[PDB]
């Protein structure tokens, strides 16, 4: 009766609270990032959404870092994120092919654990494990990709809710 | 997105300050207090931002000429004469984020660029409340300049093993 | 290597006079009739000293006394080089050095500073020579026994090289010249080192894949007893059919894969203590969930709190590089001009003001108290997690406590224990049997790891011995000896149709007699001492220009040559001067010779390629005589 | 050694006629004149011959011509000896000679016939030395010889010494002629260098063996973190090694009641770990991808290396400001820099992009020519460092997964009293191959083995007192020198010389400087300096007690420096030879080839000269040249 709801608002102060520029419309208020809602919407477990904020996090701070030290520059992330589109863009239709018949929720789960498992080309690097997911989480939060085919339709009902 | 970070960290408005701060300490070791030639304002951040020659950069203290710093590239105990021709291409690389921050440099009062491919530089001005970090950066370029201008353009052409 | 001498200098120690400067030619023999007194001569100790001797061999009485820095030109593939060195003056030795590059050197300062010392133009010196790579390869100095001919050494038949009198410098030279002919190179030296590391990883790659093998094989020896056992134990309803080892393994991977165990025990009888050990064994299986909850919990909580401090940290370190447009602003003039043109543009302004609103977002996001909220929330909560798995362990405790007790007093409860014991040890076994035998199947990395390291092995072996170093330098010295023949049959020797050999563990040369072989000790007059000695080293220098990268300095000093003569004989030595002007001109300006000589302009005049100026006497008169007599 | 030689002795080619003979004083100067340029050279070439010289130089010409059978007599400790050599002519050297041995060989025998053979009589001569069955009599010869070439040569010391093997034996020589060190001792010196390098090699061999790799190291640290987790066996204060691991696990499998004792301590410190490995995961893998795009610019800068020219140098791009400048230049904007447009904004672009061009112009006629540049080490090292730091990622990376693999579905039930035990049902049986791995007996007992011998060799062999007897015996040598050397006629007799071994020759120790005999002019204080040092060498071995050097010298025209006052110094050095073999109770002998008039000696102690003796054609006596 008031366990459960103080552990509700820690959980929200906990998982809502940062952003690139905080929007002053969700500065009083709570509403979590694109890319967490986008989570909610096929409804993972908390501790998965944790590990999610911690990667994205842990890749900005990693990108912060290599552009602080001159080893990389700004054209370098392009072919990233465009390989990273192109590669989307083939897993969602593959996956709306495959498994149309299964429940929409069910797509999302696949979708969001396959694209992070399969490997990305790029340059003579060797990224860490935690670096892909959060650029992925990034191209999230920005509604370029979705863990679910009509991800956007349900970002509406959200906001409005 | 997946470059605010390098946007931010790169931005031209240091540079200019870079290339301020490179002229000003190249004029007043030069023999007769010329400004310095164009081409080599773009030898200025492919060095100071980037870790490992601006290390090399602030070992060598003033009095040893940029002969030293170029020597100690190829030294048995540290191996990096590979380092010494990938600043070329690293200049080549960053043409338009120098290019920039010349363009504030002189649209800021800082630098006069003149018809003779040459960049005079400005007195009087003096910042405050800077971080410690990029105070350093600022006397590493200084320091450059100075040994810049004891020298002519063929013997720093053959030091650095650059190509204009 | 292209490297010559254009001319030398002198700094007068007193500051009333020009510097001194005698200027050689470069492709063509330079002799400077010279020497023509008691003593030594004054150039040779100042070529020496200004490449980093250690000592000071100048005349004291008539030139250390006048002048105050000494110096040479040089010419070279990267331009002219001036290199000085200021005069030792009270001490034996100084290190103070002045190095000065250009195109085409024109001007000389009239005042000298120190530049550098002298180990730095050594390793300029190494350098430019390509000594500084990877016995092998020596230093610059050693080479000096190939580019000077001392007076004694110019006509000794005992000695052949500058600085071979002391075992240390033979055995130097005897190591050095196996990489000046051309047969040891970087590529070969990095190539045996790979070489050398690749075998020795392949031996203990092959030594742990052999010894697993081994493990795997003996027990997959006993898998039939293995699976006996099993049938026996219950926990592989024993079949009747015959079985392959497919079948078996396959029944083990089954029998590992299920959830539970097939207890050969009966149900329908059931005694007091059996419900309460099956109900304590679910109750423990029930604890194990919260457990492994709450332990994924506690690691997600913590990974969070790292990737908080370590955003923090990156929002700083980008909001210092940013802070400088703030100042830029209060410096940018009303109007907006073109940096080219002047014409009226704003950019810089828009420019500025966009990094400013950038610096004042990140200034905004850095908020100390919104988000020093968040760690007291995030430490209440740390701590609930860890009291629920403290009483988790403690629950843990009670039941376990309970089962030792009940073990304890019942009978057929230790032998229910005993026999799940057995059944979970042997599965353990089996399972950890399997997977070491996955390991090591045919597609197995460890298996073509192996494979690729040979065919490395096998490829490297045979590039080193594509190319062997004997062989080179067996073919190197065919062309040294013939070239050497053709330069004798022109100079003056008892018996010119006699072939020659180089003898590189001598260090001398060998004549070869039709009846005999003679050493070159055993040969009589000087007249023929000196034309060996010619013929060998212009046949080297040769040699070593006709070949790329080569580290030996394209020129040549002989100090008085015609010694052995009465400095008749004006054919003999017209002869020698007329060989050295023959091999010079067909060098094409790439070769120099210095030569420090009596003999008058009679001998060697009207000579092609020969040149000599009456201003170059050396020894004393190099000084001029107004600073003799000023000091 | 007593040796000396007493006589030589030829026989006609065609036997019809009486041998001819020479004889020596024994124990006594003995100055033989001639004529010069008049092939008078034959004592040499004869001496050398009879003692079992490979091959023959006696003069064909004139002395061969009429002699077929040579021969001397010497005077050994074991009596007396006629030595006697063949000469067919047809072949350069023979193997057929005779001998003749008595206490006092007075009779001469008029024919002669095969007795012995070259190797029996080397193998006589080499007994007779009193060495071991490493030197040699021929080996010896140089301390007797000096020959026109080497009496007064700044360069040359010693005869025989011009190539390489025979000054690489005679300085194995010197310290047994020296009487430093035993017969016995030098055997006992290659082994022990030879089981010094073998030793080290060995021990190299074990410390590669003994390394082990990644995966394995990985599986065992694994395996123990989890068994310390459920709270068998307590936490390791200080890093274990793969024994105590090993050992401490047996040790749990044997016990016969578990006991799972979990607590929140042990959860929290697996954690602990976790997050250290994730720290140390990333660091590395920073580092590897510094390395491979560094090894990666590199081959690229291969690649415009050897595909441009087979030389050393590079093709490579250039920077083109202007060209790139007015190539970025489009018609919708007059300025590359600030996107203006304007007509002058496009000539002031063109006149700038003119002047920079004629600086790169300028710039370019400075610099045309190539760039080579060699960095092989950096790519060697490189390559190194990739392949050290790509295993220990791996290794990380491998424990990262288990431990955080332990919280998913496949821990659900482990934390329970019954699966733990399938957990010891791999311990025990994964550890049947890890105390396989990196161990090895047979190696370590064979260093300790190679290390026990080499105490006992170096015990045996106490190599201070070679060098301490060779420093004191080369004391002695230089003091008799300079003693010597007061006689005779140098440009300074009191500064004092050294002998260098191993350079093989003499050391003036000057005022400041000491300088080799090379370095010194005055041609006539080389033959001074010659004769001290021989001398001394000589009066030296006599001091001691079975010494291998024969005990006699031979000098060719000494006095060649002084063209036949001169008169006053020949006699100085004759003088100090005579009195140098009185010294000696008869004991050395000295034999001259030289042409100084009569009047220069015969009135000192100790010289003696015959007016026979004659040498060259005259060796032959005129009753044959006729009829032999």
């Amino acid at each position: 009766w008031y366990k459960a709801y103080v552990q509700k608002i820690d959980r929200q102060m906990v998982l809502s609270s940062r952003a690139q520029a905080p929007v002053k419309e969700k500065a009083q208020e709570y509403l979590p990032d694109k890319f967490v809602q986008q989570l909610e919407i096929i409804g993972l477990p908390y501790e998965e959404i944790l590990g999610a904020i911690s990667d994205y996090l842990m890749a900005s701070f990693d990108r912060t870092d290599w552009a602080a030290r001159g080893e990389v520059d700004e054209t370098s992330f392009d072919d990233l994120d465009t390989a990273l589109q192109r590669t989307w863009k083939n897993k969602q239709r593959i996956c709306g092919l495959t498994h149309s018949e299964k429940s929409e929720q069910d797509q999302g789960k696949l979708l969001y654990f396959e694209c992070m498992q399969f490997n990305i080309p790029l340059q003579a690097m060797s990224p860490p494990s935690h670096f892909i997911p959060g650029c992925y989480h990034i191209l999230a939060d920005s509604l370029a990709v979705g863990w679910h085919p009509n991800y956007t339709t349900q970002l509406k009902n959200k906001k409005v809710a | 997105m997946l470059a605010r970070e390098a946007q931010n960290i790169q931005n031209p408005a240091l540079g200019a300050a870079l290339v301020w701060r490179f002229c000003c300490g190249y004029v007043k070791t030069n023999r007769v207090s010329a400004p310095p030639p164009l081409p080599f304002l773009f030898l200025v951040l492919p060095i100071i931002l980037h870790q490992e020659t601006s290390e090399f950069v602030k070992r060598t203290y003033k009095s040893s000429g940029l002969r030293a710093f170029a020597a100690k590239f190829g030294d048995s105990s540290v191996s990096k004469q590979d380092l010494l021709f990938q600043i070329h291409e690293r200049s080549i690389r960053w043409r338009q984020l120098s290019l920039r921050s010349i363009e504030l440099a002189v649209a800021s009062d800082l630098l006069k660029l003149q018809d003779g491919s040459d960049v005079i530089p400005l007195s009087k001005t003096k910042a405050r409340g800077l971080s410690d970090e990029v105070k350093t950066l600022m006397d590493l370029a200084e320091k450059l300049g100075s040994w810049f201008g004891e020298l002519s353009i063929h013997e720093v052409v053959t030091t650095l093993k650059v190509k204009l | 290597m292209y490297f010559q001498i254009r001319g030398i200098i002198l700094w007068p120690r007193n500051k009333n006079f020009k510097p001194h400067t005698i200027r050689f030619e470069l492709g063509k023999v330079n002799v400077i009739s010279g020497a023509s007194r008691t003593g030594k001569s004054a150039v040779i100790p100042i070529i020496d000293y200004c490449l980093g001797a250690n000592t000071c061999s100048i005349p004291v009485k008539t030139i250390r006394k006048y002048c105050e820095w000494f110096g040479i030109v040089v010419a070279t593939e990267q331009g002219e080089k001036l290199l000085a060195r200021k005069e030792p003056g009270n001490q034996r030795s100084t290190t103070d050095m002045f190095v000065l590059e250009a195109e085409n050197i024109t001007s000389i300062p009239i005042r000298l500073e120190k530049n550098t010392n002298v180990i730095a133009v050594k390793r300029m010196l190494d350098d430019l020579a390509n000594l500084s790579n990877l016995d092998g390869r020596p230093a610059f100095r050693d080479l000096a026994a190939f580019t000077f001919q001392p007076q004694n050494v110019v006509a000794n038949p005992d000695v052949l090289f500058f600085k071979t009198n002391t075992y240390e410098h033979r055995e130097k030279l005897r190591k050095i010249f196996p990489y000046v002919l051309g047969a040891i190179t970087s590529e070969l030296m990095a190539k045996q080192f790979e070489l050398n590391r690749i075998r020795l990883f392949l031996r203990r790659k092959e030594r742990e894949l052999k010894d697993a093998q081994d493990v795997s094989a003996q027990w997959l020896a006993d898998l039939k007893s293995k699976y006996s056992e099993a049938q026996e134990l219950g926990l592989v309803p024993k079949p009747q059919e015959q079985l392959s080892r497919k079948q078996m393994i396959s029944q083990l991977e089954e029998v590992i894969s299920r959830t539970d165990l097939t207890l050969k025990v009966t149900v329908s009888t059931i005694s007091d203590a059996l419900s309460e050990l099956n109900t304590l064994e679910s109750e423990e299986r029930l604890v194990s969930r919260e457990l492994t909850t709450m332990r994924h919990r506690l690691e997600e909580m913590n990974r969070l709190r790292v990737g908080m401090h370590q955003y923090e940290n990156a929002l700083l370190m980008q909001r210092d590089r940013l802070k400088i447009s703030g100042w830029l602003l209060s410096n940018t003039n009303d109007e907006s001009d073109c940096p080219m043109c002047g014409s009226h543009t704003d950019s810089a302004k828009q420019k500025l003001q966009a990094l400013v609103q950038r610096l004042s977002d990140v200034e905004a996001a850095v908020g100390a108290d919104a988000h020093k909220e968040v760690p007291a929330a995030f430490d209440r909560e740390l701590q609930r997690v860890t009291t629920e798995v403290a009483n988790a362990t403690e629950r843990l405790r009670a039941i376990q406590s309970r089962k030792r007790t009940l073990t304890s007093r019942s009978k057929e409860a230790r032998e229910q224990q005993f026999s799940t014991r057995r059944a979970e040890r042997f599965i353990g076994n089996v399972e950890s049997a399997l997977e070491l035998h996955r390991k090591l199947g045919s597609d197995s990395e460890l298996v073509e790891e192996v494979r690729k390291l040979k065919e490395m092995v096998q490829t490297l072996e045979k590039e080193l011995r594509e190319k062997d170093v004997e062989l080179r330098k067996n073919q190197a010295l065919r062309v040294i000896n013939a070239q050497a023949g053709n330069i004798l049959q022109g100079l003056d020797v008892e018996d010119p149709s006699a072939p020659i050999s180089l003898e590189i563990n001598d260090l001398t040369i060998k004549v070869l007699g039709d009846e005999r072989d003679d050493y070159l000790s055993e040969i009589g007059s000087g007249s023929n001492w000196l034309s060996y000695h010619l013929a060998i080293l212009l046949s080297l220098h040769q040699f070593y220009l006709s070949q790329k990268n080569n580290p030996v300095p394209s020129f040549l000093i002989l100090d008085q040559p015609s010694q052995v003569y009465f400095p008749e004989d004006v054919e003999a030595v017209r002869r020698a001067f007329k060989a050295m002007g023959n091999v010079v001109i067909k060098e094409k300006g790439k070769l120099q010779l210095i030569v420090l000589d009596h003999a008058p302009r009679e001998v060697w005049g009207e000579i092609d390629g020969v040149v000599g100026l009456p201003e170059w006497r050396d020894g004393i008169k190099l000084v001029p005589m107004e600073w003799l007599t000023g000091v």
